[PDB]
């Protein structure tokens, strides 16, 4: 398999903003066996950071050389998986191979929505540390519209789970209620994380628990971005008085081992102008989206 | 006056934006047929008039003393060829304000030697979601115009605005209007003849929430959305020989309205009024109006009911004074599904201020008696319709206050029901009601 | 608590009406003030 | 009551006024707006003032998409209505009954929200300014007043200053005694009124110092300092040019953010409208572009509009 | 005072209504018998009406079924919690009635949301249960086994979006028209007024395709393509991109398939995973014209259509 | 080094006086241009 994989990223790390860019440069790391090395042998890191190459509007992308797109992690994953010559990281046997695709996909679509929340919905991340990235990692003209487009997103994904001078001083009592809401909306995503995140659990208990599958990569990941945010001792706190002082401990171990790693099996290349993003490939590609 | 007197000779001016050829025409049909001067000075009123309604020009002034035989003068005020912005607010009967705006441009007569004009028209109102409406007129000759419409609307229509309705179309319009009456219909009574065909796609959605209330989620309101194509046919004829349109003081009124979707329906309604005053000032109005209107269905063996939309209703501020709006006829389980034959009348007295310091202002007393029914019929007989439709009635009376202003009529009344159902949505004490139509 | 407040606000209005009759009072007690000075 | 005579005192302006330069003429705060939006002003008379305007908005929210006033005004009564789309109705009605007392009700209606009513009477006498202005008035069982009642006083001890103080009663259920607040309010003009002064002092601390000057007839410039433990502060530099073809207005503030917004007149019935607002240290900017355009009712006005 | 002697009389309530209302309301509207015997033992209160986009007669077994696997599987799910019986014809077959649970075509255009199933439970007092609502309500019968909710979940987001793709895009809108629209149709032009009908489906044939982008949450997952369905361009820069979306689905998919067959043991009463994969296979052996995912269910997933037929034999007497 | 609400609130009113200042300084009034 050769191509290129583009990720959200800069100067060699992957950004907090996408958790499946961080989850597949510890994939690529970890494959060190005979046969799971063919699986990614083949494939350059490319830090693009523009969506304007991918197949549906979302960053980690995979492009064969042929125009073939596979875009997201666990679409990524799956498509690797397949082209196994058959002749760390773990490859699942044929019996439990429904099983882990559908614990990656639980993952996917359940708890990556609470990580957009806490990166964009809460207003104590988003103000302080989510939209600082975005003056870094994109150009000054395509600075402002990428944090809205994203909050906007984040919040159609979590509505029905979560949602003179006398007159100023009337008015203040605005910033008492949304202190109440906030503190209100705390409760409902700390009990809708610990059922996730519990029956995520349960279920991994099926397979075998001395491996790393693909599917911990992203789990692991979701922890990393959601316990490094500065909001993030508070949600530490709660995973931990109800799941446990040692497990979280043998997670967070996890994650640094993880994310300590020596970068030999990665090998990343500079983006070419073609795929930079910059104003004049933006200008032309909204030339091309209309014609 | 009787002197006998021929005219040969229109001396036109400003009149190089309308064909002469055209103008012709209704310089003949209007003033060149006179063999007596107040036939003449009646016939240059009538062309004044029809210049006017026409968009010809926008004053005409007519010149007769030249010196039988005599010559005639026409001058015109060249109306702006150019492109005409325009804002604007109208009244809808159903306590709905709308606003619009509006663009016209008249065509030259190099292209059209026909007098054309078109509107484009955009709309938002009360219960109008949007308007957009693309006309186009055309006088085809001095007694007759050509209209075709094209218009995409979207609106709620039922009780708390629990239906939404979006329509989608064109139709096509001809308004036929005699220049004289035949001596038998110094007055001027207005006559018209309007035949229309009409092209629509209607769409139907229940805009209300199921947890609010069991309100609009009847067995019968649910088969009711949806989407569905049709054409109609239409006829329209009105008699006017009243002295004002909004201000009447005497005369009667007659309209009559005939609808066909072929093979799926067949609509009738009437509409008499008939106002008389009987003091020296005008001091007491009397006011009478009834309506009457027939449903029937002519599909095969009672297939493709008729929509909720083409039924009629009942009550409201406007139609029957003391329910509320779609507040008659029989429902399913808290909604009104219309009716197939309807009657209605009106019994209206209004009497001026008796106060010297403010009585010739419009504001006048006004006491009514409203009153009728709305049933659906079995399809077998109009014998049976007209004897399940005269019996169990309806009926309402009430004293307020009216402003009859030639832009609009508003009312301010106390209402009180003298007859009603069990199920009959009441509306007893005040009630106001703004808009141009009144029973 | 609750007499205690509305004993607290009744003060507080008695003394807004007092520095009211205090500024009423002020223009003459300022033109006397000039005067001396 | 002589040597009152004697000094010449001159009657203040109102209580809510004493900024008003800064707050309106200068800051373009009360003026910016965000999206596209398109204005048409249909006035029919000049002596008994009479118009319409409908306002016609799109890519924004605070601007509603479509929204018409009406407004009249003869010699002694002023009554505008204004009707906002999700059906908003907002009308306000001031009678002068003299030169000195005026009343005025503001009466805004929801549809889904209890009616809201002011109603404010206004004093000016020959060195002093009373207002009282009453919101939701209701009387309990017990004959207590139930609402919001704020009452303000201004005197001009000496014609260049000016002290006053602000009263606020607000009960909102009845159940329980309102709380009390008092602001104190001063003013000082320049003899040569190039430049003026405004200080306020509120219940909770909070302090709002401004200052106006003007340096001609075609520049102004104005500075406000705004402050309220935890605490805030802001301060705001405004300048504003009027010329005969266009204004101009701009303004910084002290968390480093910008505004501008220029009123373009090109045409005697269009005039074109711009306005933007960049943060370089949030990352936030906003933008918006307008249009004004003027039309005369009735052929009278047109002609003379006309020539 | 005197307002409560007006009004001065007063009628019963009219009961003159409409019947061409009437039998419209009677030919889409499908009666749910009870298992052993009788009738029934119902009020007019205490029965629900399931209101889905269309019904279909499957040659086996005759039953009418829903065309959608949403408004099957909840059909199936009533049919086993009250031991009902699946329908075989309109109540326009059977002019007597009785207080019975039934099964309603409507049109999306009946609810807010203008998606379907829909719960409709009693008369005077009436409730309406959105999609959304039963959705969460099925959705909390499995939370007791956490294996069978990764499964449960796998089925609606990959499969489901797989279908959906599938149906708006490869299939006509001839094909498109006939599962989620109840509009009337016969199939050959004859009369004037079946040119009308045409006319009608060619018209509204995208409108019905954007509401059916927003039942699931596709609208949200699959974001540029749902975008390209409400403009006219036909560019070529969205018709390459679409196809990569449309073919990692259809991969996706055959894993998902191909790794089912290995569990459909059902020993005794079947669980909430074997119906909901029993109506995917129902709905998909339906359709006429050969999409891909048809081919390969029918192709290499002969034992998936087995076992559904063998989970309906359950519900038909 | 403060770091306190008097701290702040001393600071926005040098940064006031020193607007102020700005202001009566004949630099204000050069900044207004001839037209």
């Amino acid at each position: 398999v050769k191509g290129s994989v583009h990720l959200w990223g800069k100067d060699g790390k992957a950004s907090l903003i996408s958790v499946d860019s961080i989850a597949l440069v510890w994939f690529i790391k970890l494959c060190t066996s005979e046969e799971a090395k063919s699986m990614v042998a083949g494939l350059q890191i490319v830090f693009s950071n523009n969506t304007d190459l991918s197949s549906d509007g979302k960053l980690p992308v995979l492009i064969l050389d042929n125009g073939t797109k596979v875009s997201g992690y666990v679409n990524i994953v799956q498509f690797l998986h397949k082209n196994i010559c058959t002749s760390d990281l773990a490859i699942v046997r044929k019996k439990d191979r429904l099983l882990e695709y559908s614990l990656l996909n639980y993952v996917d679509v359940e708890i990556s929505r609470l990580t957009d929340y806490q990166l964009f919905l809460n207003t104590k991340n988003y103000n302080e540390y989510t939209k600082k990235l975005f003056s870094k990692l994109l150009y000054f003209p395509m600075w402002y519209n990428t944090p809205l487009q994203l909050r906007s997103q984040a919040r159609e994904n979590c509505e029905e789970i979560i949602g003179k001078t006398f007159k100023i001083a009337h008015k203040n009592k605005i910033k008492g209620k949304q202190e109440l809401q906030q503190v209100k909306y705390n409760l409902q995503f700390d009990n809708r994380l610990q059922s996730c995140v519990s029956n995520w659990l349960a279920a991994r208990k099926k397979l075998d628990d001395s491996v790393i599958l693909s599917s911990d990569l992203l789990f692991l990941a979701n922890l990393y971005v959601q316990l490094g945010l500065p909001d993030g001792n508070r949600i530490r706190s709660k995973l931990e008085q109800t799941f446990g002082s040692e497990l979280l401990n043998s997670m967070s171990n996890k994650i640094d081992d993880f994310v300590h790693r020596p970068s030999n099996n990665l090998e990343q290349r500079d983006p070419q102008f073609r795929e930079q993003g910059n104003v004049v490939m933006s200008l032309y590609n909204l030339a091309c989206k209309y014609i | 006056t009787l002197k006998p007197i021929r005219v040969a000779g229109v001396v036109t001016t400003g009149t190089d934006h309308i064909d002469p050829s055209v103008l012709q025409a209704y310089l003949d049909d209007t003033i060149m047929k006179s063999i007596t001067l107040g036939q003449l000075v009646k016939n240059a009123d009538v062309l004044n008039k029809r210049l006017c309604q026409h968009h010809i020009a926008l004053n005409a002034k007519q010149s007769f003393h030249f010196q039988l035989m005599e010559v005639v003068s026409q001058l015109d005020i060249l109306p702006p060829k150019t492109f005409t912005a325009k804002t604007g607010t109208n009244f809808g009967n159903d306590n709905d304000a709308e606003a619009y705006l509006q663009f016209e441009k008249l065509i030259d007569k190099k292209y059209l030697k026909l007098p054309t004009r078109v509107n484009l028209e955009i709309l938002r109102g009360t219960k109008i979601h949007s308007s957009f409406l693309f006309n186009s007129y055309s006088s085809l000759s001095p007694q007759s115009i050509l209209n075709l419409k094209v218009f995409s609307q979207f609106y709620n229509w039922n009780t708390n605005k629990g239906l939404d309705i979006g329509q989608r179309g064109a139709r096509l319009s001809l308004r036929y209007e005699p220049l004289f009456l035949h001596k038998l219909l110094n007055e001027s009574p207005t006559l018209f003849h309007e035949w229309f065909l009409e092209t629509c796609w209607r769409s139907t959605k229940i805009c209300s929430q199921g947890t609010s209330a069991p309100y609009m989620y009847s067995g019968t309101m649910l088969s009711q959305a949806g989407d569905q194509l049709r054409t109609i046919l239409g006829h329209t004829f009105v008699l006017d020989k009243r002295d004002h349109i909004m201000c009447p003081t005497k005369g009667s009124m007659l309209k009559w309205s005939n609808e066909l979707s072929p093979g799926k329906h067949l609509k009738t309604q009437l509409e008499l009024n008939s106002v008389k005053s009987w003091m020296n000032d005008d001091f007491i109005t009397f006011s009478t109006t009834i309506k009457t209107g027939y449903l029937k269905n002519l599909s095969s063996q009672q297939s493709l009911p008729v929509h909720i939309c083409d039924k009629f209703q009942s009550g409201g501020p406007s139609d029957i004074r003391g329910f509320q709006t779609f507040g008659l006829g029989p429902r399913d389980l808290y909604d009104a599904v219309g009716g197939d034959a309807f009657v209605s009348y009106g019994l209206s007295v209004f009497s001026r201020l008796p106060w010297k310091k403010v009585e010739k202002s419009n504001f006048r007393l006004h006491w009514f008696f409203n009153g009728g029914k709305l049933v659906n019929h079995d399809n077998t007989s109009l014998g049976n319709c007209i004897g399940q439709l005269s019996k169990e009635h309806s009926t309402s009376t009430g004293i307020g206050l009216v402003l009859r202003h030639p832009m609009a009529r508003f009312e301010l009344n106390f209402t009180l029901p003298i007859t009603a159902h069990e199920n009959d949505l009441i509306r007893k004490g005040f009630q106001f009601g703004l808009g141009l139509a009144f029973l | 608590e609750k007499r205690a407040h509305q004993e607290q606000t009744e003060k507080t209005l008695k003394q807004a009406a007092y520095v009211a009759a205090f500024l009423w009072v002020s223009p003459m007690i300022w033109h006397l003030v000039k005067k001396q000075w | 009551h002589s040597h009152r005579q004697s000094l010449e005192l001159v009657n203040p302006g109102t209580v809510e006024n004493l900024n008003k330069e800064v707050s309106r003429d200068v800051f373009l705060s009360q003026y910016f707006f965000t999206g596209l939006r398109a204005d048409l002003n249909k006035a029919f008379s000049m002596n008994p003032a009479f118009q319409t305007s409908h306002t016609f908005s799109i890519g924004s929210q605070a601007l509603p998409k479509y929204a018409f006033s009406a407004l009249f005004a003869n010699d002694n009564l002023f009554a505008q209505g204004n009707i906002d789309n999700d059906l908003s109705v907002s009308g306000r009605l001031n009678y002068g009954w003299d030169k000195k007392n005026i009343s005025k009700v503001n009466l805004q209606i929801s549809d889904g929200q209890p009616t809201m009513c002011q109603l404010e009477q206004d004093y000016q006498a020959s060195d002093f300014s009373v207002n009282v202005k009453t919101l939701n008035p209701s009387f309990s069982e017990k004959g207590e007043f139930t609402g919001v009642a704020v009452a303000s006083f201004l005197q001009s001890v000496t014609p260049q200053l000016a002290l006053g103080l602000e009263t606020l009663y607000s009960r909102t259920d009845g159940s329980a005694p309102g709380d009390a607040g008092v602001s104190y309010l001063t003013r000082y003009v320049s003899k040569k009124q190039d430049w003026i002064f405004s200080g306020q002092l509120q219940a909770n601390g909070a302090l709002i110092a401004s200052l106006w000057r003007k340096v001609a007839q075609n520049v102004e410039a104005g500075i406000e300092t705004t402050l309220q433990p935890t605490v805030e502060g802001s301060t705001t530099i405004g300048a504003k040019y009027e010329y005969r073809q266009s204004v101009y207005r701009g303004t910084l503030d002290s968390n480093g953010k910008v505004a501008c917004f220029l009123e373009r007149k090109v045409l005697p019935t269009l005039s074109v409208l711009f306005c933007g607002e960049i943060d370089h240290f949030k990352n936030d900017t906003k933008i918006g572009c307008g249009l004004q355009f003027e039309t005369a009712g009735n052929q009278e006005l047109l002609m003379l509009q006309q020539g | 005072r005197i307002f409560d002697t007006f009004p001065l009389q007063t009628y019963a309530a009219q009961t003159d209504k409409d019947e061409a209302v009437a039998l419209e309301i009677q030919r889409r509207s499908y009666t749910f018998t009870e298992r052993g015997g009788g009738s029934s033992e119902l009020t007019v209160e205490g029965t629900y009406k399931l209101g889905v986009y269309n019904v279909f007669l499957e040659a086996n077994t005759g039953a009418a079924l829903a065309t959608d696997p949403w408004c099957l599987f909840v059909q199936l799910a009533l049919c086993q919690k009250n031991g009902l019986v699946l329908p075989t014809h309109s109540q326009e077959q059977t002019p007597s009635h009785t207080c019975n649970h039934e099964m309603l075509v409507l049109s999306r255009l009946s609810n807010p949301d203008e998606a379907l199933p829909i719960l409709v439970e009693g008369y005077k007092k009436r409730i309406i249960r959105s999609t959304v609502a039963i959705s969460e309500i099925m959705r909390s019968r499995i939370l007791d086994d956490a294996e069978q909710l990764m499964y449960y979940t796998l089925l609606d987001t990959v499969l489901y979006d797989c279908w959906i793709t599938q149906i708006i895009f490869c299939a006509s809108d001839a094909q498109f028209m006939e599962l989620y629209s109840c509009q009337k149709l016969s199939g050959s032009i004859v009369t004037p007024l079946d040119v009308e009908n045409s006319l009608l489906q060619k018209l509204s044939a995208k409108s019905l395709k954007i509401s059916l982008t927003k039942r699931n949450k596709f609208q949200f997952r699959h974001r540029e393509i749902v975008k390209s369905m409400q403009g006219v361009y036909h560019n070529h820069h969205n018709s390459v991109n679409q196809e990569q979306v449309l073919n990692v689905l259809f991969e996706n998919s055959k894993q998902v398939l191909l790794g089912l067959k290995d569990m459909l043991k059902s020993d005794g009463q079947p669980t909430y995973l074997h119906l909901k994969i029993a109506s995917y296979i129902l709905c998909i052996t339906n359709v006429k014209e050969p999409i891909k995912l048809k081919t390969f269910v029918e192709n290499e997933c002969k034992e998936l259509v087995q076992f559904a037929q063998d989970t309906l034999k359950n519900f038909v007497q | 080094f403060k770091e306190s609400p008097l701290y702040t609130i001393a600071l926005n009113g040098a940064f006031f006086v020193a607007g102020v200042a700005f202001i009566q300084s004949p630099l204000m009034d050069m900044l207004a241009p001839q037209l």
